[PDB]
């Protein structure tokens, strides 16, 4: 679920998923166009695809279970579906955490017009 | 919630 996976990238970037990942460059947090800003972006638009493989399920409400084994996220066993959406936060919590480096501020409220065109899963 |  949404909140879920806020609570996953709390813990892995210490930043709160809202502001920071919520309205970041063109596709976190609402966005389907443009050429991602920045690396953390190209989290969000890989994390998009993921939720987008799975028409049949509902990655915003569905919640799943994971621990921590030393540091190491492990998604434990739910529905397929379950277990599915979280393999796809799980990537896109380490993908923020390894593009820390680069993150920037000048990239929240990212204006909706300055993302045009399709990109290809 | 927010989208992805």
């Amino acid at each position: 679920s949404l909140l879920e996976f806020g609570k996953m990238i709390l813990e892995e970037t210490g930043k709160l998923a809202i502001p920071s990942y919520s309205s970041y460059g063109c596709y976190c947090g609402w966005g389907g166009k443009g050429t991602p800003k920045d690396a953390t972006d190209r989290c969000c638009f890989v994390h998009d695809c993921c939720y987008g493989n799975l028409p049949d399920c509902n990655p915003k409400s569905d919640r799943y279970k994971y621990k921590r084994v030393n540091g190491a996220i492990v998604c434990e066993k739910g529905t397929s579906c379950e277990n599915r959406i979280c393999e796809c936060d799980k990537a896109a919590a380490i993908c923020f955490r390894q593009n820390l480096n680069t993150y920037s501020k000048k990239y929240m409220l990212y204006p909706d017009f300055l993302c045009k065109g399709e990109l290809k899963c | 919630i927010a989208r992805s």
